[PDB]
């Protein structure tokens, strides 16, 4: 019984007053509708508006769950296959060089061999090249 | 025609090139700086009118320095 | 005045010397580079911290530091 | 013209001098100067002599265009705003067949406009109902702007008030951060020198401030004709 | 020069920087010329007896000019209506339309409207008439007498205090739990039974009665025989009218909870339990450690003890650490005082103790916004403080090992986690904030994205708030919480479950938003302090800053260009973080508690997930009335917040010269004004002692920092008061 | 005292103040062979003498900026210019160069003052020399 004070927007005379007048977003001259029937199966507050729940349940899992992992799988994507093309240009007798101007076909090498990111990151963990020991990276003065 | 009518039209235009001309003005005093740093030669400026314009420089800007207290304190 | 200090880092290139614009800085005799010789700061009175010597030391941190102190008509660099 | 009108000419007189000198000043003072007696070996372009003679921060002719762009643009938008509102109150307007006129805001320039609260409550403050106001029609990107403008002024702020000292040591500690899972990139990343931070807090101020100032207008006039 | 005499390098000094640097350093005694430590502390001691003897006059001053140009004593009759008076105006300058826009509260002459809420607290307390003001201010000033005197007097020779004296940290927090904590709260209790509750009860009791009638009509028996339960009973009843005994009860210490009927605070005999109780615990507190008897504990021996397997030394030495370094115990205290300040705030809006204080709005948000400003200011000098010690007290080889030292260990991982973690909620907050702003702006303004803040709905939950449906907690009425028969829990209850107060006030997604930007700032604001504090021993920049002390200019444009380096500079930066976290709380909270004194709380619900709600129905909307203050057709009484305002607005930009233009301009600029007068004939023969100079660079940032700290307190006061005395009073 | 034959100037308004008979002035002393134009470092340009020619100046970098100018900005170079501190009592103290020989190259004969033993690393604690009036430095 949780938000007492929250109703389905199928169900707030708010919500039904006021999406018969959504604006289309797109040339399509349904869009109005769409938004309002996909808006319907939400919780909304008395003004007629969805409200997300992040509390963790499964019944609102589609309100931040989902896009939460699609997100992190393109971040790590991304954030994996730099941290690659950095560490394999570095040897390349000018890292700096090749910095400003990109080496396309590596580049693009590593663009694909990335999918995989998770399982290379939790196997280079276990092997101990995720991470430097503190007695071999720079410090400042105490 | 139909200019003065359209208003939106009067301000815009009337803003936009004073904004235009004010920027001008202060790349007029930017480079001028630039040429005085880079392109002058002393050789070549002897008693003529750029010379008496630095050798009287403290003048023109304690005076103007003045005029601007003036103006503002009583504006 | 400022006080100006040369720590035995020095490599006796003399850039500190040239830099200085108001001649404080000195070269005189060592032993402890290959250069054989070393940063004197005989005039400090004259210094006037404009940290220019610091700026060409080409040292790891700085051979020779200068440091900050009472400002008189010399140090503050007044003409009038 | 009227007493209003005289005190805003010698106001726009005022700013004009003002950035005349700092212009000037810039421009003759370039060579050298009685603290700095070899300017000009220095450079156009350089930050400081260093903290020496008491503190030499801003003496090339770099900084001296630096502080005249702030002014010009405080005297141009003082200029802009005395236009503006000189024509809403005395000349704009629509006239009625028997042959009176009408003005948009019913000449009240000539009773507010002597006060620093008139030029905020009559000017600021009324004329910004139509920009505030323009969401959901077709003036919201307007608005939207507004906004836009009140944010980068405020942004710009983070370079004119602070030093690239404290950025440095920030930078080195997110360097051993990145340091720590190999990821250190090879082109070392240093903070904007001090020419650069004041070329992007000025750029960005003059941006931020014009931009307001354009959306403003523009959804003034907009909606009066 | 004679001046400054405590500095010889500043006395040599032939400019105007001489005056400005002896001012500037005057309070700093640990750096004067041949300063001791004894020296040191005895003039810290006096010194502290000066302020606190200047404390005492300023509450003497309040309490005489309430009391001699005050209507308390028409007030009390009628506090929903009538306003409280401050003080008289005398300005030769007024006109006459000042003068009749200025003669309010049924006054006789211009006077001004007191927001403080000194009335609701001197009817709180039981004072009814202005002559006991007057006798509590005549009592003030001989407290301040006495305590100027003593300052005089521990200052002499022979009074001098000893070195050991002063480090005896064992009796000093002894006497000052049980007495100045303990002893004073439990008078404090005495007072309120003796005499507060008593005038409530419409019973006048003063020093000349007070000795005859008893608080109870059972005195003393119960207390000593175990019948404690005889002073709880017969309550005040939720009838009763406050300062008469229409509806009042005999009891003179209960736990009734919740609020009063008729003033919405916090019932008196709850408060005399409390502080009574509080007492207690405090002198049972103060028992703890040793001073010469042998029973007690000792600290260094505790924090010795207490060395972890993870931490390598654990809390050892710290006890030396912290007794030979006095910023140490003043950054200590500072944050102390902020955190409780901040609660103070936080406790006082949502819990009134003050007669009739909830109605009267504008006092309410001007104590609530100036003690979180004050807390502020306190967070900032804790940090700064506490890199004052990490500069000069700190000892790398004493502390060694221990868990201060070891903050030096990993400090880049603090400061680059606290990077990531502001970063984080900035990105994606704005990210939420421009989302909702565009999203509005098309016209479609369903699409917003609306988290309802869940876990403290729960926590309202838990507390026993009915209205979100969790029951969880006090609001299961099943669960074992909520049938241990507390006496609290039925009146408690009632209150926080009505509306009317705000008391847990009802939250939505805008709350949610606010608070994350809070912390945002609150986490910002603490990477700049603690980069600062952490930073201020030295840098790859800079390894050696320990040398060159704790505000300096910078290390001159080598090396990449060093400006902004210090430390100090690290406050400098800070403040401003301050200053707008400030902003955004107090905005926040002034913005909702409008739409709750006005009911229209949904204005707030609505607008407030947007930027341009709070640019237009909250800074727009209520600027109405205090812009027009004064107006070509006339004045009113906002015509001071008014100019107030825009007295703000014009400090807050002259403080920009200094923030954006540096010295080197100005420097020359003065050279070119001192060859102007040396060359001016009837102007040579007035001629300076100190030669002119510019501002130095510390200097500079400091005096700007003032202006805009000025110009933005003003401001956001002057808005405040003028737009809820506008709207409400 | 002191040689002559000042440079043909037409003055300036960027010269000296009343400190310079109050507190103290420079000379700067140096022989050219053409009488040629040179920058004064107080605005303007001048023409130095063939010969001899003595220069008052106001601040001592005014003086050794004038120097670097003589000694880099001429294809003859300049190398016999002498600095000196004229007091208000007409007392001339010889500043610049001390020995005869430049600052910027080595010569015996000087003392190595201001040299500490140790690195810039071994300086002394503060809080050990707290209530010393001395910083780390200083020790
Ligand atoms: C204090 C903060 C907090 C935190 C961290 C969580 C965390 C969680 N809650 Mg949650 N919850 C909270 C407060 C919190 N809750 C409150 C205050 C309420 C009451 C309104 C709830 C009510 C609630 C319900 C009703 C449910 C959760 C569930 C969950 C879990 C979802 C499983 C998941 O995504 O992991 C998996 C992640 C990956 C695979 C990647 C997760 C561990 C769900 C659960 O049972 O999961 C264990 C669930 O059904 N929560
Ligand atoms: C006819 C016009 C004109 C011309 C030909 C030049 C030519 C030159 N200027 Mg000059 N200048 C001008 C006008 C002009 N200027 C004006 C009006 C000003 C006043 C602002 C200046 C101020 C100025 C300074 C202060 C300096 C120069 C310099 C220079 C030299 C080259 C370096 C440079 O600026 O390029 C490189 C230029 C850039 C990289 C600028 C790009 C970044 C701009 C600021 C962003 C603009 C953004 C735009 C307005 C809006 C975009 C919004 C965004 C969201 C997309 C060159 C001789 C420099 C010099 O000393 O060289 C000798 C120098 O230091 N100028
Ligand atoms: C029982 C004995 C006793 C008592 C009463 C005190 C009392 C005091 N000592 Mg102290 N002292 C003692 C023994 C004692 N000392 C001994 C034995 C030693 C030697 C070991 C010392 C050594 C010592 C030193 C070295 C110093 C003091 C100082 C002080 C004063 C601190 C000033 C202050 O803030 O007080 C007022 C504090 C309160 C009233 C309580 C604090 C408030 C807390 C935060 C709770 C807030 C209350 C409530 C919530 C708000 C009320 C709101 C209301 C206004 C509406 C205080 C008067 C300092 C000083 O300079 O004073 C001259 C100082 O420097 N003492
Ligand atoms: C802490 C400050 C304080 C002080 C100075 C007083 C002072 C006084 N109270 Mg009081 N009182 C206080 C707190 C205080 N009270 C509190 C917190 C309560 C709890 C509700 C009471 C409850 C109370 C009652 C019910 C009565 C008094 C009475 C009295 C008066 C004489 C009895 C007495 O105290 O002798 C104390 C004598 C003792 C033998 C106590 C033991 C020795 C102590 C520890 C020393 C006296 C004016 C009586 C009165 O008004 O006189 C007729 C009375 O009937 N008081
Ligand atoms: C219990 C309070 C307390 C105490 C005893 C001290 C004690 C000390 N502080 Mg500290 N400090 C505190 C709180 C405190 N601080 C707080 C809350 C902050 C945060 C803002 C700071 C921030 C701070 C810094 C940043 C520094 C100190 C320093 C010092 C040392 C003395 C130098 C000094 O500040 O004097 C001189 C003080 C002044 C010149 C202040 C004058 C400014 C005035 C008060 C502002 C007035 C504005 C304007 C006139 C208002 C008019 C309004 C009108 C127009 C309407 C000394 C150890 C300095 C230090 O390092 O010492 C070693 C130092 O650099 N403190
Ligand atoms: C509105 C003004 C403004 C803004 C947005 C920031 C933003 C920031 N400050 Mg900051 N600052 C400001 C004013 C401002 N400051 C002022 C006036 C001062 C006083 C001098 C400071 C002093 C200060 C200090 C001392 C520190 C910061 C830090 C930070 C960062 C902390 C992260 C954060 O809060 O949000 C996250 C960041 C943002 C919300 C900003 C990004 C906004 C854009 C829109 C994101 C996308 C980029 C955009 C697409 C690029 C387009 C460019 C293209 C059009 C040309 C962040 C970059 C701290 C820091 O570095 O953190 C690590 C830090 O140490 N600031
Ligand atoms: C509101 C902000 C503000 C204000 C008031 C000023 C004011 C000033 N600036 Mg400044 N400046 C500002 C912002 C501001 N600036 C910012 C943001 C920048 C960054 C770019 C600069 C950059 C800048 C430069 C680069 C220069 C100035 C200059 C000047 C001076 C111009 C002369 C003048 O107006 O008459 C004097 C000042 C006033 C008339 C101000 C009004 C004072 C009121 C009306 C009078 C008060 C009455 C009396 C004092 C009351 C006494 C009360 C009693 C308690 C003592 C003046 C002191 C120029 C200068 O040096 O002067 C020529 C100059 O070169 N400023
Ligand atoms: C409300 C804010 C929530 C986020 C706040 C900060 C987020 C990160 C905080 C983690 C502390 C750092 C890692 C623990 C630091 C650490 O591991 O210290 C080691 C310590 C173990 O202590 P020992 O028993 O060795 O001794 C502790 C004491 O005896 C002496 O220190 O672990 C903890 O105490 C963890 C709890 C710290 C709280
Ligand atoms: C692998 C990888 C990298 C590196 C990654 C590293 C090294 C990561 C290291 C991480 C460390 C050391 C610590 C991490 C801590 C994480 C914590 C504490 C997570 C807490 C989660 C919580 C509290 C979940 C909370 C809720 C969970 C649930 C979904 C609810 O409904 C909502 C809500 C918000 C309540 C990079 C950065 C190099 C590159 C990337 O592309 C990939
Ligand atoms: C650097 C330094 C420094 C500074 C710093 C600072 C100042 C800090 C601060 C800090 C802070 C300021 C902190 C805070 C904290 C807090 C906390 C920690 C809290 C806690 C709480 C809790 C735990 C609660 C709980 C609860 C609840 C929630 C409910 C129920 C009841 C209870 C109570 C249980 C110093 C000087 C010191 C020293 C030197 C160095
Ligand atoms: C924030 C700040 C920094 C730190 C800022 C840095 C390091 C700049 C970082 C810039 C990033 C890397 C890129 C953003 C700007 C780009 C032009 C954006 C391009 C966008 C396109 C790719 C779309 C300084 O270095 C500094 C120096 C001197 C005075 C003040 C300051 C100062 O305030
Ligand atoms: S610049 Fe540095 S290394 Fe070179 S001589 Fe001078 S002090 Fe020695
Ligand atoms: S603060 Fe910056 S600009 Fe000023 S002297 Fe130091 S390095 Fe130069």
């Amino acid at each position: 019984d949780d938000f007492a004070n929250l109703t389905p927007c199928s169900e707030n005379p708010a919500y039904l007053a006021k999406s018969k007048n959504f604006l289309n977003t797109t040339n399509d001259p349904n869009s109005g509708k769409i938004r309002a029937e996909r808006y319907a199966s939400a919780l909304c507050g008395p003004e007629g508006y969805p409200h997300l729940i992040v509390d963790g349940r499964f019944t609102h899992a589609g309100d931040f769950l989902i896009p939460s992992i699609l997100f992190l799988y393109i971040a790590g994507w991304i954030g994996w296959v730099g941290r690659s093309y950095l560490i394999e240009i570095r040897e390349s007798k000018n890292p700096e060089m090749q910095e400003v101007v990109i080496n396309v076909p590596l580049a693009i090498k590593k663009m694909l061999g990335g999918f995989l990111w998770p399982l290379a990151a939790v196997g280079e963990y276990t092997s101990g090249k995720l991470v430097m020991k503190d007695s071999e990276i720079p410090t400042s003065p105490r | 025609p139909y200019q003065a009518i359209d208003y939106a039209t009067q301000l815009s235009l009337f803003t936009h090139h004073m904004w235009i001309g004010g920027f001008l003005i202060v790349g007029a005093g930017a480079h001028g700086a630039i040429f005085m740093v880079r392109d002058y030669d002393p050789a070549k400026n002897v008693n003529n009118l750029l010379d008496r314009m630095l050798r009287h420089r403290d003048a023109i800007i304690s005076h103007l320095n003045w005029v601007c207290i003036f103006l503002g304190f009583h504006s | 005045s400022h006080s100006v200090k040369i720590y035995d880092t020095c490599i006796g290139c003399t850039q500190c010397v040239r830099a200085c614009p108001l001649d404080v800085l000195e070269m005189v005799p060592w032993d402890g580079c290959k250069a054989a010789q070393i940063a004197s700061s005989p005039r400090t009175e004259d210094c006037v911290g404009c940290k220019r010597c610091e700026t060409a030391c080409p040292t790891d941190f700085l051979s020779i530091r200068v440091y900050l102190g009472a400002e008189t008509t010399r140090s503050m660099g007044l003409a009038y | 013209l009227g007493t209003a009108d005289f005190m805003v000419h010698h106001i726009h007189a005022f700013t004009i001098h003002v950035t005349a000198l700092i212009l000037l000043k810039g421009v003759l003072y370039a060579r050298s100067s009685r603290l700095v007696p070899d300017k000009a070996n220095l450079g156009f372009r350089f930050p400081c002599d260093g903290p020496g003679r008491g503190g030499t921060c801003q003496v090339s002719g770099w900084d001296h265009v630096f502080l005249g762009l702030f002014w010009m643009y405080n005297s141009l938008s003082i200029v802009i705003f005395h236009f503006s509102w000189k024509m809403q109150s005395d000349v704009w307007g629509t006239v009625s067949p028997d042959g009176s006129v009408t003005h948009v805001t019913l000449g009240n320039f000539a009773q507010s406009a002597i006060t620093i609260n008139g030029w905020l409550r009559d000017f600021l403050w009324a004329q910004a109902a139509n920009v505030i106001n323009s969401y959901g029609s077709a003036l919201s990107a307007y608005g939207i702007m507004f906004l836009a403008g009140h944010f980068v002024f405020a942004f710009s702020l983070m370079f004119l008030f602070s030093g690239r000292g404290y950025w440095q040591e920030l930078i080195e500690s997110i360097v051993w951060a990145h340091n720590k899972l190999n990821v250190a990139p090879a082109i070392q990343p240093r903070a904007l020198s001090i020419i650069q931070g004041r070329a992007v807090g000025v750029a960005h101020y003059l941006l931020g401030g014009i931009v307001t100032t354009w959306a403003f207008f523009l959804a003034r006039s907009l909606s009066i004709g | 020069t004679k001046f400054p005499k405590f500095s010889q390098d500043l006395a040599q000094d032939p400019t105007t920087r001489r005056i400005w640097y002896g001012i500037a350093t005057a309070h700093d005694f640990e750096t004067h010329d041949g300063m001791t430590e004894e020296n040191l502390y005895q003039k810290i001691f006096a010194s502290h007896f000066g302020h606190i003897a200047i404390i005492f006059l300023w509450t003497s001053g309040t309490l005489f000019h309430v009391a001699w140009q005050g209507n308390f004593e028409q007030w009390i009759k009628d506090p929903l209506n009538i306003r409280p008076i401050a003080h008289a105006i005398w300005d030769p300058h007024f006109g006459e339309g000042a003068v009749n826009a200025f003669t309010q509260a049924g006054a006789s002459n211009p006077v001004n409207i007191a927001y403080s809420g000194v009335y609701h607290w001197f009817y709180t307390i039981g004072m009814t008439t202005n002559q006991e003001l007057y006798s509590g201010a005549v009592f003030l000033l001989v407290l301040a007498s006495l305590f100027l005197f003593a300052g005089w007097l521990h200052l002499q020779p022979k009074f001098r205090p000893s070195l050991a004296w002063f480090k005896n940290a064992e009796s000093r927090l002894n006497h000052h739990l049980a007495g100045l904590f303990g002893v004073s709260s439990l008078a404090w209790a005495g007072h309120l039974v003796h005499v507060a509750i008593p005038e409530a009860r419409g019973q006048h009791v003063g020093w000349d009665n007070f000795l005859s009638t008893p608080p109870h009509p059972a005195g003393l028996m119960p207390f000593f025989t175990g019948n404690w339960g005889v002073y709880a009973a017969d309550p005040d009843t939720a009838g009763h009218i406050f300062g008469t005994s229409e509806g009042a009860g005999t009891a003179i210490l209960t736990f009734l909870g919740g609020f009063h009927p008729q003033t919405e605070s916090l019932w008196l005999t709850d408060i005399a339990h409390h502080h009574l109780a509080i007492a207690v615990i405090f002198i049972i507190a103060g028992h703890m450690y040793r001073t010469n008897w042998g029973i007690g504990h000792s600290i260094k021996e505790i924090l010795n003890a207490h060395k972890g397997p993870l931490t390598g030394a654990g809390h050892t030495n710290l006890y030396d650490t912290i007794n030979n370094s006095l910023h140490f115990q003043l950054g200590l205290a500072l944050a102390s005082l902020g955190v409780i300040t901040s609660l103070v705030a936080q406790h006082m809006y949502s819990l009134p103790s003050y007669a009739f204080i909830a109605q009267d709005h504008t006092t309410q948000a001007a104590l609530y916004t100036h003690h979180q400003y004050i807390a502020g200011f306190l967070m900032v000098g804790a940090f700064a403080h506490g890199a004052i010690f990490f500069v000069r007290d700190y000892d790398p080889v004493a502390n060694k090992d221990n868990v201060l030292a070891r903050m030096l260990e990993h400090k880049e991982a603090l400061i680059s986690h606290l990077s990531w973690v502001s970063l984080f909620l900035g990105f994606h907050t704005l990210g939420l904030y421009v989302h909702n702003d565009v999203v509005v702006a098309f016209g479609t303004p369903e699409k917003q994205i609306l988290i309802e803040p869940v876990f403290a709905q729960w926590i309202q939950a838990t507390s026993g708030k009915a209205l979100y449906g969790f029951d969880v907690l006090l609001s299961n009425p099943d669960s074992i919480a909520s049938t241990t028969g507390a006496a609290w829990l039925p009146g408690w209850l009632d209150a926080i479950n009505s509306g009317t107060n705000s008391l847990f006030l009802t939250i939505g997604p805008g709350d949610f938003l606010v608070h994350h930007a809070i912390a945002l700032g609150l986490h910002t604001t603490a990477l700049i302090l603690i980069k600062g504090a952490l930073d201020a021993r030295g840098s790859k920049l800079m390894p050696d800053k320990k040398d060159f002390g704790y505000s300096f200019p910078c290390d001159g444009p080598g090396r990449g260009g060093t400006c902004d380096i210090s430390a100090w500079d690290a406050f400098y930066l800070a403040m401003f973080w301050m200053l707008n976290t400030l902003g955004w709380l107090t905005f926040y909270w002034h913005w909702k508690h409008l739409g709750v004194w006005s009911g229209n709380v949904a204005q707030f619900n609505e607008n407030s997930t947007y930027l341009m709600g709070w640019f237009r129905d909250y800074l727009w909307a209520n600027s109405a009335q205090l812009i027009n203050g004064y107006n070509p057709y006339g004045v009113n009484n906002l015509s001071v917040w008014a100019w107030m305002f825009l007295f703000g607005h014009l400090v807050w930009a002259t403080g920009f010269m200094f923030l954006i233009s540096w010295r080197g301009y100005w420097q020359e600029l003065i050279e070119t004004i001192v060859w102007a007068h040396e060359r001016t004939p009837l102007a040579n023969l007035v001629r300076w002692k100190d030669k002119p100079v510019a501002l130095s660079i510390v200097q500079a940032r400091l005096v700007g920092l003032a202006h805009f700290t000025v110009g933005y307190v003003l401001t956001y006061a002057a808005f405040l008061i003028a737009s809820t005395a506008g709207k409400f009073g | 005292e002191l040689s002559g034959q000042p440079p043909k100037f037409g003055g300036s308004t960027g010269g000296l103040l009343s400190k310079a008979n109050r507190e103290e002035k420079y000379a700067i002393t140096w022989t050219s062979a053409s009488e040629q134009v040179f920058e004064m470092p107080t605005g303007g340009a001048a023409i130095m003498n063939e010969g001899e020619n003595l220069l008052y100046l106001a601040r001592k970098e005014q003086c050794l900026a004038l120097g670097t100018q003589l000694r880099t900005k001429f294809k003859p170079k300049i190398q016999d210019y002498k600095i000196y501190r004229v007091y208000p009592s007409g007392e001339v103290q010889y500043l610049h160069p001390a020995d005869g020989v430049f600052p910027e190259k080595v010569n015996e004969g000087r003392e190595a003052q201001g040299t500490k033993t140790r690195r810039i690393g071994q300086n002394p604690e503060p809080v050990t020399i707290k209530f010393s009036g001395k910083a780390p430095y200083e020790v």
